[PDB]
RNA sequence: GCUCGCCGGAAGACCAAGGGUUCCUGUCCAACGUUAAUCGGGGCAGGGUGAGUCGACCCCUAAGGCGAGGCCGAAAGGCGUAGUCGAUGGGAAACAGGUUAAUAUUCCUGUACUUGGUGUUACUGCGAAGGGGGGACGGAGAAGGCUAUGUUGGCCGGGCGACGGUUGUCCCGGUUUAAGCGUGUAGGCUGGUUUUCCAGGCAAAUCCGGAAAAUCAAGGCUGAGGCGUGAUGACGAGGCACUACGGUGCUGAAGCAACAAAUGCCCUGCUUCCAGGAAAAGCCUCUAAGCAUCAGGUAACAUCAAAUCGUACCCCAAACCGACACAGGUGGUCAGGUAGAGAAUACCAAGGCGCUUGAGAGAACUCGGGUGAAGGAACUAGGCAAAAUGGUGCCGUAACUUCGGGAGAAGGCACGCUGAUAUGUAGGUGAGGUCCCUCGCGGAUGGAGCUGAAAUCAGUCGAAGAUACCAGCUGGCUGCAACUGUUUAUUAAAAACACAGCACUGUGCAAACACGAAAGUGGACGUAUACGGUGUGACGCCUGCCCGGUGCCGGAAGGUUAAU
RNA sequence: AGGACCGAACCGACUAAUGUUGAAAAAUUAGCGGAUGACUUGUGGCUGGGGGUGAAAGGCCAAUCAAACCGGGAGAUAGCU
C-alpha cells in the first residue's frame, strides 16, 4: 500500500535544504544546533 | 587561452583499455585523463602544441568514482575527465 | 428565453436554462482581457476567509468601462457577450474614432444603436451623464457614488436606480435595496436599466450547477459536533442554541451595520 | 542441448520519478541468498556512460516565493512597490543503417538541418524596455480523407514429406527502406489591391483600429497523406569460404499490387452548447531617443562557432516506496495473429518466464475444486454460501407514472455445417479503355479485379450449434431517502453528510463577514437578480393555534446607574 | 442532449471465505458500485497545532489526533502500586 514516504529531490531540497535553514532566524538557529552538536552532515546534499 | 602555463597542466594522462586500444587502431582516436575543468577547447590545444599532432575533434566524458564501503565506514574514489580525442587523419604518435 | 428540460433523466428534469440568441457567439473581445485568478477562498495567509468557494469553470476577466469619461464622442453597439463574471450582459461598442469598449449592456440595446457621454448626450437608454443633469425621476443604473470614480450601485442583472429628488448639491437615490440615500449631483450615472433580468428564473436544477460556479457545499452547523459550530451535536437531532454564527455571534435578527462617517448619506434603510 | 508448461493491453518493450555502479568481464564462496550452490543484484579487481540539432543549462512567464526603498509592528518580525526567482506550460535545428563484453539520434557510414560571428559581393532605411499583431487556448459530438498496421494474391528463395495421400488450386519463409529536399493533394479559413482622411493605440508610426472612395474578382493564408527524390545506397532469406565452434569474413534473390484499416494524423479543424474556457518571451510588423557617404537592414557564397552538465543499469520492479530477493503501492508511451462488439476473454507471435528447499507417501482433519440417487430451503438470525440466469435478431410485454419512464418487464421463437438462388448475393472499393479540359495529385464515362455481411429454400451430424472462455436470475407487498454524489484510510456506505428547491436574517460597498495587535488581504476586480450566516431538503397537496417563558428587534416618560 | 443506460481501463470498497507468530502493521480469492463527471490522475504551490483543512466521521494533518512531532521547564506532581 502507498506509505508515507514518496521521495522527491526537489521538495527535499526545498524545505529541508541548506539555504532554506539559511532563510531564517529559526533555520538558521538550526544550523548552529548541528555545528553545536559538530555534525558531520549539517543539511543533505549532492 | 595559452596559458601555456594552463596548457601544461590539462593533459594528465593517457588511458588504457581494450576499448581505449581499438579506438586507436579502427578510429585514430586517443584516450587520456584530462584536468576536471577543461574544455574541449582547452583539450583540443593542448593536444596540439605538446603531442604535435593536429586534432579534427575533441569528446569529453565525465567519470564517477566508484565507493567502496569496509564496515560501516566508506570511502569514494574521485571523478575525473575522461577526453576521447581524434587524430584528423595525419596518424602518428 | 427561459427553457424548461423534459426529463430524460433526473437532475436535469428540473432545469430551467436562459438562452439568450442575441449573444456574441465564441471568443470575446481579446484586447479588453486580463488573468483572473481563482483564490478558494483564501486571503493572503492562506486561510479560507470566506467559505464554500472553489473549482468551478476557468474564467476571463474582461475589462469593462465603468467611469464612462468618453464625452462627444458617439459609439455603436457592435454586439452583445456574456460575460462570466457577472449577471449581467456587456455591450462591444465602437467609439468614433475608432476606440473599443466593454460596457454594462442595459435593458434594451440592439447591435447598431448609438449611445453617448458627457454633460449633454441624450437622455435615453444607454446614455450617461452627471445627475444634476438628468429629469428626477429617471430610472438610472451603474451609479457612480463619489464623481469620477466609476459605477457601484445598481450593477447586477435586472437592477437600476431611481432618481427620487434632487435638492442640494446631491440626489436622493432609491436603492434596489429599498434604502434611500444621499449621494452628490455629480455623480455619473446611465440611464436605464441593466440589461438581461430573466437572470432570477434559472433554477440550476441538479448539483454539479452550483458546483461548476465555483460554489462549495455548506455544512450546517447542526450536523457538525461542538467543538466545531456552536450549534452543537446533538444526540439524534437535537437544538436548543439560540442560532448563531460559527463565531458564536446570533443570525436571525441583530444589526451588524456600523460606519457614522456614511451615516448622512442614508436617509431611509431598507425594509 | 532436446522436450514440456506459463504470461503475452504482459509476467513484453521504452521513458519519467526514485535509486546511485546494481551495468560488462575476470576471479572467489566465508558472511549475504529462507536449501546446495561451482550461480548471484554477494566479495575483490579491472573495464564501461563520447551530442550544435536527446535532455538540462538558457530565453519566457503560472500558481507561489523573495523583495532596494517603503507601509506596519515591544524586539524578533509581518505585508508589500520597482524588481527578482520559480515548470508541471511557451521558446532554433538529425535522421536511417552499422558497430562494442558493456554507449550510442552522442562513435562510424550515408544523407541533413539550425542559428550567430567574420568576410566578399549586390541590394536597401536602420533603429526599443515602447505600440500592433501573433504566441493564445473550454466541453461535447459528427464523419470524411489518410497513415501506422494487417490479410490475400503476385513475385523470389527453398521444399516433395518417419504413416494412407501430397509436382499442385500443394508446403515454408521473405517481400523492409528514415529524416531531408521537391510537388501544394483530400480538405479548413478568408474576398482582394489602391488612394484619401481621422478626437483611438500614454511620445511616434508607413502598423493596428475608424471613416471614405476607386477598382479586379481571383487573391492570399492553412494543410494529412500520396508521388517523386533521398536510395548508384542501406536492409534482406540464403549461400560460399574460413573457424578457438563463441563466431568472423565475403556475397546476396524478390523487394509489387489489391483489399482491409485505428483510439494515430488532417483536426489549435468542422459543427455545436454553456459552465464562456493561462501568462510572457521567441517571432512578424510599427515607429521614438538615435544614426544618416557610417552603422545597420535583406540575399547569395564562403568561412568559423555552437561552450558546460546529464547519458551505465533497474522502472508497474529482486535495484523505487514498503525493516525482507516481501502475493502490496508507483505517472507516462508502444498495441502483432485467430475468434470477438471490444484495450473483455480464450488460444498464439515477438519477447519474457516456470516464481531459490526439494524426494516420496496417497491417513484424520484443514484449505481450493469436480460430480452426486431420492427429496428440494425441510438449513439458518437470515437462502450466508452454493446452484441458477447469462449473447444477437425478431415477436411480445402489467400495475403505476413526474409521460422520460416502469422495460432487457415478463414470455416466446431462431441459431452448427453443406448445397442452391449467386461456381461470392446487396453492399463497399475501384484499374484498363473512351472522351473532356483552366491538363492537374484534375473532371465526366467506364466496370475489370479485389473484398463481402445478411436472407430464404433444400440437405445433413450429435444428446446438445449463443456448444469453450465469456455472459442479467425473475416476479409480488411494504419502511426509509427524491435522484447522481459524500463519509467514519484500518470493524459502521447507512435512513448519516451533501444536494437542486424553499424560507428567514444580516449587508449602500472603505459592505456585512472572515485572517490579522498593525500594515495588508480575502468577500470581489463583485455591488442587493449581489455577498455573508442560519435552518429546511426534488416534486405533488399542504404547512393551523400560542409571544407567558427564553432569545432577538423597536421604543421611550419615568426609576436605578460609571469615570468624572 | 444527459451528475443517462450496460461494460474494461481507471476510481471505489457492498458480501463471503482464506489469512490472523500473515505473502501483507488492512491484503488475497470469488462475487460488488462508479466509470463524460460534484469524474479521475502526474508535477509544483499554499494553509501549521487551540492552529489548519473537513459534501461533518471528532475525519484527516508522515503506520497517531477529543488537540501532531521534536527539544526544553523536567528529577511536573503521584496521600497510588
Ligand atoms: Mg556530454
Ligand atoms: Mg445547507
Ligand atoms: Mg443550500
Ligand atoms: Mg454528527
Ligand atoms: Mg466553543
Ligand atoms: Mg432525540
Ligand atoms: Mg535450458
Ligand atoms: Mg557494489
Ligand atoms: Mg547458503
Ligand atoms: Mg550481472
Ligand atoms: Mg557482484
Ligand atoms: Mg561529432
Ligand atoms: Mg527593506
Ligand atoms: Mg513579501
Ligand atoms: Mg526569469
Ligand atoms: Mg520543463
Ligand atoms: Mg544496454
Ligand atoms: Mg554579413
Ligand atoms: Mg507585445
Ligand atoms: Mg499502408
Ligand atoms: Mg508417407
Ligand atoms: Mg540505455
Ligand atoms: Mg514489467
Ligand atoms: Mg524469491
Ligand atoms: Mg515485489
Ligand atoms: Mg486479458
Ligand atoms: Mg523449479
Ligand atoms: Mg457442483
Ligand atoms: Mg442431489
Ligand atoms: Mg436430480
Ligand atoms: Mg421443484
Ligand atoms: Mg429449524
Ligand atoms: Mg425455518
Ligand atoms: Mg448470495
Ligand atoms: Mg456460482
Ligand atoms: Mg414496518
Ligand atoms: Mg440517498
Ligand atoms: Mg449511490
Ligand atoms: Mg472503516
Ligand atoms: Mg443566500
Ligand atoms: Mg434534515
Ligand atoms: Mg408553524
Ligand atoms: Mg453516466
Ligand atoms: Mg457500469
Ligand atoms: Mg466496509
Ligand atoms: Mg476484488
Ligand atoms: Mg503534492
Ligand atoms: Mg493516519
Ligand atoms: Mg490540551
Ligand atoms: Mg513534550
Ligand atoms: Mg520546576
Ligand atoms: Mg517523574
Amino acid at each position: 500500500m502507498k506509505r508515507t514516504f514518496q521521495p522527491s529531490v526537489l521538495k527535499r531540497n526545498r524545505s529541508h535544504g541548506f539555504r532554506a535553514r539559511m532563510a531564517t532566524k529559526n533555520g538558521r538557529q538550526v544550523l548552529a544546533r548541528r555545528r553545536a552538536k559538530g555534525r558531520a552532515r549539517l543539511t543533505v546534499s549532492k | 587561452m595559452i596559458r601555456e602555463e594552463r596548457l601544461l597542466k590539462v593533459l594528465r594522462a593517457p588511458h588504457v583499455s581494450e576499448k581505449a586500444s581499438t579506438a586507436m587502431e579502427k578510429s585514430n582516436t586517443i584516450v587520456l585523463k584530462v584536468a576536471k575543468d577543461a574544455t574541449k577547447a582547452e583539450i583540443k590545444a593542448a593536444v596540439q602544441k605538446l603531442f604535435e599532432v593536429e586534432v579534427e575533434v575533441v569528446n569529453t566524458l565525465v567519470v564517477k568514482g566508484k565507493v567502496k564501503r569496509h564496515g560501516q565506514r566508506i570511502g569514494r574514489r574521485s571523478d575525473w575527465k575522461k577526453a576521447y580525442v581524434t587524430l584528423k587523419e595525419g596518424q602518428n604518435l | 428565453a427561459v427553457v424548461k428540460c423534459k426529463p430524460t433523466s433526473p437532475g436535469r428534469r428540473h432545469v430551467v436554462k436562459v438562452v439568450n440568441p442575441e449573444l456574441h457567439k465564441g471568443k470575446p473581445f481579446a484586447p479588453l482581457l486580463e488573468k483572473n485568478s481563482k483564490s478558494g477562498g483564501r486571503n493572503n495567509n492562506g486561510r479560507i476567509t470566506t467559505r464554500h468557494i472553489g473549482g468551478g469553470h476557468k474564467q476571463a476577466y474582461r475589462i469593462v468601462d465603468f467611469k464612462r469619461n468618453k464625452d462627444g464622442i458617439p459609439a455603436v453597439v457592435e454586439r452583445l457577450e456574456y460575460d462570466p463574471n457577472r449577471s449581467a450582459n456587456i455591450a462591444l461598442v465602437l467609439y468614433k474614432d475608432g476606440e473599443r469598449r466593454y460596457i454594462l449592456a442595459p435593458k434594451g440595446l440592439k447591435a447598431g444603436d448609438q449611445i453617448q457621454s458627457g454633460v449633454d448626450a441624450a437622455i435615453k437608454p444607454g446614455n450617461t451623464l452627471p445627475m444634476r443633469n438628468i429629469p428626477v425621476g429617471s430610472t438610472v443604473h451603474n451609479v457612480e457614488m463619489k464623481p469620477g470614480k466609476g459605477g457601484q450601485l445598481a450593477r447586477s442583472a435586472g437592477t437600476y436606480v431611481q432618481i427620487v429628488a434632487r435638492d442640494g448639491a446631491y440626489v436622493t437615490l432609491r436603492l434596489r435595496s429599498g434604502e434611500m440615500r444621499k449621494v452628490e449631483a455629480d455623480c455619473r450615472a446611465t440611464l436605464g436599466e441593466v440589461g438581461n433580468a430573466e437572470h432570477m428564473l434559472r433554477v440550476l436544477g441538479k448539483a454539479g450547477a452550483a458546483r461548476w460556479r465555483g460554489v462549495r457545499p455548506t455544512v450546517r452547523g447542526t450536523a457538525m459536533n461542538p467543538v466545531d459550530h456552536p450549534h452543537g451535536g446533538g444526540e439524534g437531532r437535537n437544538f436548543g442554541k439560540h442560532p448563531v454564527t460559527p463565531w458564536g455571534v446570533q443570525t436571525k435578527g441583530k444589526k451588524t451595520r456600523s460606519n457614522k462617517r456614511t451615516d448622512k448619506f442614508i436617509v431611509r434603510r431598507r425594509s
